[PDB]
């Protein structure tokens, strides 16, 4: 667990980190799981561009806020 | 070649000088002195630390002090400030008990508002109401 | 209707005044205390700032000592942004959790820039033989916070 | 504490994370040229 | 260590910043040996940086002495009356001016233990708070079993 | 709010004679105001070092 | 005519919320004591030192005023006064004398 | 003069006279002492809070160790509030006209 914990980024504690669904994940997930919290990615605003990669923010909903304090 | 330390005075001073103002034998004789030193320098660091807790908890029996003065417990006060988006540390609201009684009691008044507002949404059962205090503002 | 130690719940019963009656009150004081700014009657104002990641409560003429260094001159005058609270000896406004720049404008000096007392740091373990003493210094910068002003504009 | 509520609302559990309460840039000059920004 | 140690209320000198800003570093002198490599760093400093520092800094008169010394010395005076030595002994141009910078900056106060981080005269604006400012008063001002 | 100050001084830290009645009360909830009152923990100006606590008159 | 807290003591206190919603403002003025709530200033005078016969005599019966105790009881009769704990009172040694800072810091 | 107050440097003897004296000149009347707050008569260490009331609108008032004390001490709190030297006053300006 100690390793699968270290390949999946997740070393620092209450950090978020962002993996594909793909069930090639989904392995290692399901090992560490009681060690873990996995809340779906959402996008309101949709994907960035390159405009907006200076403005972007991750709020706990877990939701990715493209446009963040305009003005 | 005979290499003799000379120096050795004060190599002794820089621990001595910390051992002065203690008690005892430990403040004069190098070899008590020095585990003493030791032993303060540790003591004290540690206390670095612990220094942050003790004072927050002063500031928590404080606030707890001026809350209860107007019938309003620790944790009530605290939280239904939060719920106010009203985001002030401990040691502020402290210094506001202690030498702003006035606005500290508009504060207390605030929070015992904004919690008799969530019972009241709480046991009302609706989504209609929204109580003037309890409505979330966004940045601007 | 009959009455038991529990049947009743044991705190007193609340009534909140009607939604609209209370826009217009609240309306109404804030008119009230807005003529107070414009008049320039309240004395003397403090505030609650944050700064330097701590809050301070701040009154014009004192002085504060942030722990790390800031870029500027001895003698420059800043603005500091962040106002949670003011105050004043008949009123006090409170931020959510912030209040407008319109609102409130408190400038401070830079004093003095300086670096901190020597503070012995040292790890120590039982017969493990392992010491470390390590000496910091921090460097230090002086404020003196000059005004607290307030801006009659207030709705 | 109150992070469960902060949560509910959509803000960070910890008042430091993200708000305008960390972001703004807490100084200014006098004259109104913005600060060197903050390393943080 | 703090009790080991004295300490001090966190004060400026003469109320600087108030009415106006007045730097408190007063006069500042180096003492450097033309020949020694000790005294390498400082010599070009005052080559190069003590001129423009000079002119940077108009209230400080700044003494440069060559004289035969094996340790170079920089003594800030202060207007406050507080003297503080330095030695420049084998640094870089850039140590020194780093260091002539903080000497600079300095109110000259003594550097110990200050007990807290903010100093006011006057906190209590609208009160203070005492037993009774938050007690009611009764009618005829009755103690509690005291009967008229 | 202006005072000189030693009154303001002695003000703050002035002493206070509370009265408690006991008749029909449990003696722990009884004790536990009293010790509160005793330590001078309901004083916003409290800590441990001052030697703020006030009379307690229990009956 | 509604505040949370009763306006009794301290200040009476109103809150009002900006139209806007994005500031809390509150009107506090001071709540003064009133008149009938207060109760007459206790006066007491009385000088029965005077003889009729000799009256700088009399003026001496007020200088007539002294005593001495033992450290016991003396001790006692203090702590009976602040009501503290007899052992506040006794000296310490030379050694705590002698380290008692000359010219503490001074605030304000 | 920063942290000051007035009568650390004023040094008047007798409040109590001089208030009478600019309650003349205000065309103000007979301030009356009135005692509002006291702990403990009987104590080595009373606390008195004594009021000062003008046609039974109260003035200002102060603490003491004494009743006496404390009516004097109401007195200096009304002079100060009288002749706007105050805490709550509005801190000196230093600007550049
Ligand atoms: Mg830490
Ligand atoms: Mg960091």
């Amino acid at each position: 667990e100690k390793d699968i914990i270290k390949m999946l980024g997740l070393e620092k504690a209450h950090t978020p980190q962002v993996h594909k669904n793909i069930p090639s994940v989904n392995a290692k997930l399901k090992v560490v799981k009681h060690l873990i919290r996995i809340k779906p990615l959402k996008l309101p605003q949709g994907l960035p561009t390159e405009e907006d990669m200076a403005n972007t923010c991750l709020k706990s909903n877990g939701e990715l806020v493209v446009r963040w304090l305009l003005n | 070649l005979r290499s003799r330390v000379t120096d050795r005075y004060w190599r002794v001073q820089e621990v001595l000088k910390h051992a002065r103002h203690f008690r005892g034998r430990k403040n004069r004789c190098y070899r008590l002195a020095v585990r003493a030193v030791t032993r303060a320098f540790v003591k004290c660091t540690r206390a670095r630390r612990l220094k942050k807790r003790s004072l927050r908890t002063l500031w928590i029996n404080r606030i707890t002090a001026a809350s209860q003065e107007h019938g309003l417990k620790y944790p009530a006060f605290i939280i239904n400030l939060i719920k106010c988006q009203v985001e002030l540390n401990r040691k502020v609201l402290a210094d506001l008990a202690i030498y702003e009684p006035k606005t500290f009691k508009s504060l207390a008044a605030l929070a015992k508002r904004r919690r008799e507002e969530g019972f009241a949404a709480a046991l009302g059962d609706g989504k209609e109401p929204d109580g003037i205090f309890s409505r979330v503002v966004q940045h601007r | 209707v009959p009455k038991t130690s529990l049947g009743s719940p044991p705190w007193p019963d609340i009534v909140l005044p009607d939604p609209v009656e209370e826009t217009r009150h609240h309306a109404e004081v804030v008119g009230q205390v807005n003529e107070l700014i414009a008049a320039g009657r309240y004395g003397r104002l403090f505030a609650v700032v944050h700064f330097a990641g701590h809050q301070w409560k701040v009154t014009a003429e004192d002085l504060i000592l942030i722990e790390n260094e800031l870029d500027v001159a001895c003698g420059e005058r800043i603005r500091l942004e962040k106002v949670l609270l003011v105050g004043a000896d008949n009123f006090t406004l409170l931020g959510k959790p912030l209040l407008g720049k319109e609102l409130v404008r408190v400038e401070a000096t830079v004093i003095e820039k300086t670096e901190s007392w020597p503070k012995i740091n040292m790890k120590f373990q039982k017969r493990k033989n392992y010491q470390r003493k390590r000496i910091t210094v921090n460097p230090q910068t002086v404020l003196r916070i000059n005004s607290i002003e307030i801006a009659p504009c207030l709705c | 504490a109150g992070s469960q509520w902060r949560l509910q609302q959509g803000f960070a559990a910890n008042p430091s994370g993200y708000g305008p309460l960390t972001e703004l840039p807490d100084w200014s000059y006098a004259d109104g040229r913005p600060a060197p920004p903050m390393k943080g | 260590t703090a009790r080991g140690t004295a300490s001090r209320f966190l004060t400026s000198v003469l109320h600087n910043g108030l009415g106006r800003y007045v730097q408190q570093l007063q006069r500042l002198s180096f003492s450097l040996s033309r020949d020694a490599p000790s005294s390498r760093g400082a010599r070009e400093f005052v080559e190069r940086e003590v001129t423009d520092f000079a002119r940077r800094n108009p209230g400080v008169v700044i003494y440069v002495n060559p004289r035969p010394c094996c340790v170079p010395r920089v003594v800030a005076e202060y207007l406050n009356g507080a003297v503080r030595e330095e030695s420049i002994h084998c640094k870089s141009v850039e140590e020194i001016a780093a260091l002539v910078q903080k000497l600079a900056d300095q109110s000259g106060l003594d550097v110990i233990r200050i007990r807290k981080p903010f100093h006011t005269d006057s906190p209590s604006i609208q009160g203070q708070w005492h037993p009774f400012t938050n007690k009611p008063t009764t009618l005829g001002g009755l103690r509690p079993r005291e009967v008229q | 709010s202006s005072f000189s100050k030693a009154p303001q001084q002695w003000a703050t830290f002035a002493r206070v004679w509370y009265l408690l009645d006991g008749k029909m009360q449990p003696p722990g909830k009884l004790a536990a105001m009293a010790s509160v009152k005793l330590q001078g923990l309901h004083k916003p100006v409290y800590h441990q070092l001052s030697d703020c606590g006030d009379h307690v008159v229990i009956m | 005519t509604y505040s949370s807290l009763p306006d009794d003591y301290n200040c009476k206190v109103e809150l009002a919320l900006t139209s806007d919603g994005r500031t809390i403002v509150c009107y506090h003025p001071s709540v003064d004591i009133p008149y009938e709530h207060t109760k007459p200033i206790p006066r007491p005078d009385p000088v029965h030192n005077i003889e009729e016969t000799h009256d700088l005599v009399l003026k001496t019966r007020l200088e007539e005023k002294g005593e001495h105790l033992e450290q016991g009881p003396m001790i006692e009769q203090l702590s009976k006064m602040f009501f503290t704990t007899k052992h506040r009172w006794y000296p310490r040694g030379q050694y705590h004398r002698r380290r008692r800072k000359p010219n503490p810091p001074k605030d304000r | 003069m920063t942290g000051k107050e007035l009568f650390e440097m004023w040094t008047i003897t007798n409040p109590m006279g001089l208030l009478v004296e600019e309650l003349k000149k205000r065309k103000i009347s007979a301030p009356e002492s009135r005692l509002t707050r006291q702990s403990g008569s009987t104590t080595a260490l009373p606390v008195y809070f004594v009021g000062l009331y003008c046609d039974r609108k109260l003035i200002a008032e102060g603490p003491g160790e004494t009743v006496l004390v404390a009516e004097e001490e109401a007195a200096r709190v009304a002079l100060r509030k009288l002749f706007g030297f105050t805490e709550n006053r509005r801190p000196w300006d230093y600007s550049k006209p």
